[PDB]
């Protein structure tokens, strides 16, 4: 029940009606994601075989998978076991169940990623706003320990503490890691984690306009060359006098 | 010829070839075959969507999202069927509208069957939205089956006995898809008596005056616009479908179903807000349930409120005005369903909610009657 | 049902009907057609019009004094 | 009188109350009803197994085991919609050769979708009987859905794209589920289609003669006979539910399905055991289905078979033989069907195979022949 | 659809007819009923009887070969 | 492949048509169950609140059920712990899955005996004839160590060691623990786990032939009313000469 400031709307390469993602960005949020953001927060609906074709090629998701180890089984003996990660599995859960992750994290919850673009208000621009917006506490406003002050969260108190500064990670490209790349990175990737028919729904949306625009006044000719005969007919009245 | 002895093709020439048919019926007649367009395509999504989905509280979510990243075209299926039941309450709404403006609700036994397929349609789309079990989901379908715990001494029963439980929960929602399922199949079957009494008279037209002297048949004159139509239809929802599928949806649908806290402001769909404000202009329980169900049987009494001896409005301006001023008092309770139970939104919504009863029940029957004394009849 | 034959009686009134493969779809689609569109607005918009502007005045008013309603005041 | 002018009761009227029927119409003419009702059963059991019922492998078998034990009378549902399809299946035998002992194939257009009314109930128990998803049921559903696989050129590639997958799996549970939802409407909007045709003549009888100069009102006199005969209905499924009800399941259907090993011996429910045997009598893959197919599209060219002067076999003792002898046969290879392939009965199965072909197809028009001849005709 | 009074023509046929509660339900019902039960199979039984019979033979010969085929023999 | 001998019919005082199920020998069979056969049995679909008001009282089910501890979880610290069981739980597995089963019985499974009786041709007598028809193995067979001869079971060749014998257990009503008694109370328990609506079934079935037996003849009787205007009608026939 507090005061509310809503995110300004920044310039996405893929806001247009027509524009595809970015995917040399989506590449580099991928990485911001695994190395930061992984270890608290889970994307239990995307798997490494989701990569192939979009960011990286079929042998690099596959080496990427191999990064990790996952659970299997059982063998033979009954017995659960562990091996590397391959093109199915899921992104591994940071945490078994939500309990022991408030219990990891001062009690609040890190939400799944996979959707979060789509199950808050603004989207990627909600998100970049809240990354890149941390700032000092206004006169007043005494938070508890354990909370930090962002002026985009409902409340302005989030249990989340800033993840994403100068540096944390180095790019495969050489691209500066600075905080708003950074923020600009992981932003791409989570829109296309939440949309990943995006680029395919927008290349459709152009042949259905075009094809539209044809078959809108051709119908509109046949309705028209049918319906001429009775809009230009032409009547008399002759009764008997 | 047989096109006219063929016992099966001669039900099909008199509802669509050669039913005769007015010359001058303007586009506001086009949105009954396009409900019809929009009951079809529910039908052929709706069922490739249940091919892929699952129906119980742990992967019900799950399987949604299965459809929408992983099947062949599911996400397309997925927002077609969302937003062609959209499309589905636009038509249904101009349709009725239509059916006010001009008069056409003196066809009774069509218009008074018209009333339960409106009905019927809500129960469905309401037993859809649950199925994806969102938060908006289940706490949309919390607020509305607790409607029936306002009923006097039988109340607690029917509400736990819909839910088989005490709460919503996974025997609601296996429940819910069944009926689901069934439903539109139920809205064809009286959409068909929909259509044979509407044949036992034919269609009104703008001027409500009886059209036998100038009659067309619906063949290609009629066949040809509701192509047209429908070609309008599609891209209406193409548009939705593949440039804004989430304008219409809640975020908050996006996070799976909690029963343990609400969202701290929950709005339904866009084709039920204007009723969820009449619900909550009441401070009471009871009488909020009432004046909701009034609001959508008012129409079961339009028929009984006819005054002018004209039946269109196309000659009554009188009419026309409040005609409008009713479209915008249902345009104003849609704004207010979908804010939050705030100063000054309450006392708006209270205000427009007393409009919309007060210009059904009063002002439109009384300006019928004036219009008539001005016509020296 | 309702056939061709038996709807109503007609006397004395004649129709002349052109083919559509003999004339144009299209007739001065511009030329007269703006002017009728002009004529149509013009006829309804005083009947139309009024109550979405009340609507509109509403809507703007509501959402200005919710939208500072829960500002703060110094008291 | 209103009873006659009312569009919607003037076609209730025209068919079942004051509609002419012969009087002389014995308990074979009951069927017909009897499939109307074990429809309607069908769908209201069938309806509220699916309240309760999931559609995906993990817990396919284990919710119909939630509703034997946990909910509230699902089990005497579930065994009525089990046994309800076993009476379906006893009353279409009985309707179709009542229609073949009586002649009234010659209604070409009602015997013919008949004919389709048949397949699609087969193809729905089939869709019926792999929701349980126990051994019987996917195994079953292994060696039906791989008769497609014999069509040369593009066989594999019709079951795999039915499959959704490489086997019968997770997927095909799914599409099933819905499919077996939604094709028991078909069923009953094309037995709509049934009537239809039907009264565009009026009903056959025991004899072949034309009954026009002695038809009394189907109410009371055939109204009341159904209903009798409806009783006898219940009787017998009421029989099978609260006294045998496992006496037509296979025990192995007790057992979650398991895709790596089949049982040594599989059998198909009772009603698809004449046609199993057919296709089994023949040691080639797309021989065995094009005999299967053509097992049951035999009944679609019976009518262009039809060599008598007379309509009815009641005054034709040689084709009555021939009757017989092909329940007798059909009874033989039902008893086949149900038996491993093994000596003799392989060999049994091939003679009784031809002999079922070899009645339709080369005695039984030959036969009505001689009886032409006998009779100077 | 078909009606009464548009069916077929009919000359010079007298109908006697009783009311259902001046009449009997069950008038001699074993009397009258079982003599003609006995006529009805007698004059059907020769054209049902012997398919089912011929079935009977083949399915206990099918059988006893089948449950002793799988018997063992000293060679 | 093998020679088959199927089971003989034993008359269980449940196999008439109205006969109930005698609820003691039920009761001493879930005893057999517990202390014998749940140790390498599974009955995954049974709780401990379906014995209510069959064979034992709510209070003494309770007691039965706090007699084994069980799973339960998360806490609020996210960690999985036991508890003693309630009236809403299942019966506890012997194994997490199948792979350890085989691993602990010479590499056969055990199945789920919750619908055993149900699963196997004969029932109920199968399974008598099967505990009870042990035997020393025929001249000229020789099993393989770890397999058992029975020569009710498919090929006679069975993985399970005779599971019942004189003794085993006690029953808490004095019943002589009999090999053919403890076949006997097994059985009907089984039969029971398998078909829970037994009883209620057959007060139904009984309820149904006698409404049947007065509307059938009531039906019949309205039938032939109406009927008899045309059974009795009499027909003259009088052309004009
Ligand atoms: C949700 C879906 C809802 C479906 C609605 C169903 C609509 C329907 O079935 O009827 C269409 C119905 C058919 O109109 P019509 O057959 O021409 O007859 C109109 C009357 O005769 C009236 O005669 P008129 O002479 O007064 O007609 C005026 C003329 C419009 O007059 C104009 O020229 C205005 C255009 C200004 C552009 C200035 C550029 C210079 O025609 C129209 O009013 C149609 C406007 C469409 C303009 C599209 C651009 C071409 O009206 C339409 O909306 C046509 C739209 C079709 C799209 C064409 C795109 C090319
Ligand atoms: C799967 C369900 C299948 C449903 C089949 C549909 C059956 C149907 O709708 O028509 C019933 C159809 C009606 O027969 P109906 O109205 O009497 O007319 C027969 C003809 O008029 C023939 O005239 P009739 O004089 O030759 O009739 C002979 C008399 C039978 O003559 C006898 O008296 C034989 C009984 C021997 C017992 C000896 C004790 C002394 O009546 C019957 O044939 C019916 C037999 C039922 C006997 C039940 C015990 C009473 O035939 C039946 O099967 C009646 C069974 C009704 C159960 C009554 C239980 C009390
Ligand atoms: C219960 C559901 C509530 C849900 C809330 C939905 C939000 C409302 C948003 C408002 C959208 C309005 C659509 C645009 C309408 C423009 C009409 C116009 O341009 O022309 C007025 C026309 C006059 O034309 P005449 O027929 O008199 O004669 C013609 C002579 N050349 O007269 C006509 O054409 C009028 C025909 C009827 C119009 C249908 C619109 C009404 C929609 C809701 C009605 C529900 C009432 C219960
Ligand atoms: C394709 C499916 C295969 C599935 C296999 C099913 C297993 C078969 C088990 C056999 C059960 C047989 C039912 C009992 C029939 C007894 C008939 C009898 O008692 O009377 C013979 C009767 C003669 O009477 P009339 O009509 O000539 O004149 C009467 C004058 N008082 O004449 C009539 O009443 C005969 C009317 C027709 C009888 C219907 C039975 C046929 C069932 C399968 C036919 C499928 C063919 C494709
Ligand atoms: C990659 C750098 C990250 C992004 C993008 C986000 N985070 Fe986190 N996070 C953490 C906690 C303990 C919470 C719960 C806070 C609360 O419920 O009060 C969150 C939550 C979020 C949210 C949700 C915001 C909202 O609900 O409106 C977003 C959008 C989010 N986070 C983005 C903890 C952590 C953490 C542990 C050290 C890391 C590394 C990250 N978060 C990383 C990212
Ligand atoms: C209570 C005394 C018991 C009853 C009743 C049954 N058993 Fe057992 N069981 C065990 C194994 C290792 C198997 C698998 C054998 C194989 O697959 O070859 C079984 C199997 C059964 C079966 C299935 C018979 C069939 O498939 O036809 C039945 C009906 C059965 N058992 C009855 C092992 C054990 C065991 C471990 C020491 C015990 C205590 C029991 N079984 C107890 C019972
Ligand atoms: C699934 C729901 C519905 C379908 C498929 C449907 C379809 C149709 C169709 C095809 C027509 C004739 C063509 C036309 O006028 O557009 C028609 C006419 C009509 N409908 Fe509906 N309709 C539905 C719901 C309703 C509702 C909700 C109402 C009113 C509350 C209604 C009342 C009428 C009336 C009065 C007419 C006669 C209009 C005239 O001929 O002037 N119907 N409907
Ligand atoms: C007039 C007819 C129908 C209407 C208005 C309608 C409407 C809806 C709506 C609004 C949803 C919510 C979608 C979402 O929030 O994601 C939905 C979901 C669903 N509908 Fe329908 N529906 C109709 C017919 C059908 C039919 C006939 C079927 C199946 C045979 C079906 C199957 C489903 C399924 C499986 C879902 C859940 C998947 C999903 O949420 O997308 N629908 N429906
Ligand atoms: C769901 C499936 C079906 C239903 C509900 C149904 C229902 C009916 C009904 C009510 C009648 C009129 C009353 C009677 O004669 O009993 C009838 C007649 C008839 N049916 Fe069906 N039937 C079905 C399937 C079939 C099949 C499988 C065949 C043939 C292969 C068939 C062929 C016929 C014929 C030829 C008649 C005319 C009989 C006569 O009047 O003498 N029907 N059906
Ligand atoms: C002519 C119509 C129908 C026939 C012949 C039929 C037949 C069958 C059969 C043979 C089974 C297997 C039962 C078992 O093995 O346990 C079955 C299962 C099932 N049927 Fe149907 N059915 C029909 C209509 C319907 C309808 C209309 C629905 C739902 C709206 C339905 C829902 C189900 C469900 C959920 C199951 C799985 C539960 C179970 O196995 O008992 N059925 N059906
Ligand atoms: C079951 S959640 C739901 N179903 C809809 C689509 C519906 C409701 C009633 C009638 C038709 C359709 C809707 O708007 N909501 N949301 C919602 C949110 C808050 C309160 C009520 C519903
Ligand atoms: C899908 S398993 C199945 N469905 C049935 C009910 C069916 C099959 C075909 C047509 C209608 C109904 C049937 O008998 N079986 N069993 C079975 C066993 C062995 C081989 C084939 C089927
Ligand atoms: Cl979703
Ligand atoms: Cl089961």
């Amino acid at each position: 029940s507090d005061l509310e400031l809503h995110p300004p709307s920044y310039p996405w390469s893929h806001r247009g009606l027509l524009s595809s993602l970015d995917h040399t960005s989506i590449r580099r949020g991928f990485q911001v994601y695994k190395q930061v953001c992984s270890s608290c927060h889970s994307m239990d609906y995307v798997a490494y075989r989701h990569l192939v074709g979009v960011c990286y090629t079929e042998d690099e998701a596959k080496a990427l998978a191999e990064e990790v180890e996952v659970q299997d089984g059982p063998n033979e003996d009954g017995e659960m076991f562990m091996r590397p990660g391959k093109l199915s599995d899921y992104f591994p859960k940071p945490y078994p169940n939500p309990e022991a992750a408030r219990a990891a994290n001062n009690g609040a919850l890190p939400p799944d990623l996979s959707y979060i673009v789509r199950a808050r208000h603004g989207g990627e621009d909600y998100v970049f706003s809240l990354l890149t917006g941390y700032c000092e506490p206004p006169t007043g406003v005494s938070l508890r320990e354990g909370l930090y002050f962002n002026p985009y969260f409902p409340g302005q108190a989030i249990g989340m503490a800033p993840p994403i500064y100068n540096e944390v990670l180095e790019f495969d490209d050489g691209t500066p890691a600075t905080m708003s790349q950074v923020a600009k990175d992981v932003c791409t990737f989570l829109r296309w984690a939440a949309e990943p028919e995006h680029d395919h729904r927008k290349r459709m949306g152009l042949k259905m306009l075009l094809m539209m625009g044809l078959l809108l006044p051709l119908v509109y000719a046949m309705k028209r060359h049918k319906w001429s005969v009775l809009k230009s007919r032409k009547l008399a009245y002759r009764p008997p006098k | 010829n047989i096109r006219k002895s063929h016992p099966l093709m001669k039900i099909v020439n008199n509802a669509f070839i050669d039913l005769p048919a007015p010359s001058n019926i303007s586009s506001w007649w086009n949105f009954g075959s396009l409900l019809g367009i929009c009951l079809i395509l529910q039908i052929l999504t709706g069922l490739f969507l249940a091919m892929h989905y699952t129906s119980d509280t742990t992967t019900a979510f799950s399987s949604v999202t299965h459809i929408c990243r992983d099947v062949n075209y599911g996400w397309i299926i997925r927002y077609m069927h969302a937003n062609g039941a959209s499309m589905f309450f636009i038509c249904l709404y101009m349709h009725v509208g239509r059916g006010l403006y001009y008069g056409s609700y003196t066809f009774l036994e069509t218009w008074n069957i018209g009333v339960i397929l409106l009905l019927t349609v809500m129960a469905t789309a309401f037993m859809g939205y649950v199925l994806p079990w969102g938060q908006m989901s289940f706490w949309g379908a919390t607020v509305i089956t607790n409607l029936l715990s306002a009923i006097p001494y039988i109340g607690t029963n029917l509400v736990e006995w819909i839910w088989g439980g005490f709460s919503v929960d996974k025997a609601t929602l296996t429940r819910f898809f069944a009926f689901h399922f069934i439903l539109p199949f139920i809205i064809m079957a009286i959409a068909m008596v929909h259509l044979l009494f509407l044949h036992e008279t034919g269609s009104n037209n703008p001027t409500g005056i009886s059209s036998d002297v100038d009659k067309i048949p619906f063949h290609p004159y009629y066949t040809i616009k509701d192509i047209l139509g429908a070609l309008l239809l599609i891209l209406a929802l193409m548009l939705l479908v593949l440039f804004a599928p989430d304008l219409l949806g809640d975020p908050d649908n996006y996070t799976p179903a909690n029963p343990l806290n609400t969202p701290p402001h929950i709005k339904p769909e866009w084709y039920f807000l204007f009723a969820y404000a009449i619900l909550r202009s009441i401070p009471n329980k009871l009488g909020g349930v009432l004046a909701l169900a009034f609001s959508i049987l008012i129409l079961a009494l339009i028929p009984l409120l006819h005054t002018s001896k004209q039946r269109s409005m196309m000659f009554r301006p009188l009419s026309q005005c409040l005609f409008w001023a009713l479209v915008a008092d249902l345009l104003t309770l849609t704004w207010i369903g979908g804010q939050p139970v705030e100063h000054p939104y309450i006392t708006i919504g209270q205000l427009a909610s007393v409009l919309y009863f007060l210009l059904i029940l009063v002002l439109m029957p009384t300006a019928g009657t004036i219009e008539n004394k001005l016509l020296k009849w | 049902g309702r056939q061709f034959g038996h709807l109503t009686r007609v006397r004395h009134v004649i129709t002349y009907s052109l083919s559509p493969f003999e004339q144009r779809a299209f007739p001065h689609y511009f030329s007269k057609g703006i002017p009728n569109v002009l004529r149509r607005t013009r006829a309804c918009i005083l009947r139309v019009a009024p109550p979405f502007v009340a609507f509109y005045l509403v809507y703007t008013w509501g959402t200005q004094e919710f939208e500072k309603s829960k500002r703060k005041n110094p008291a």
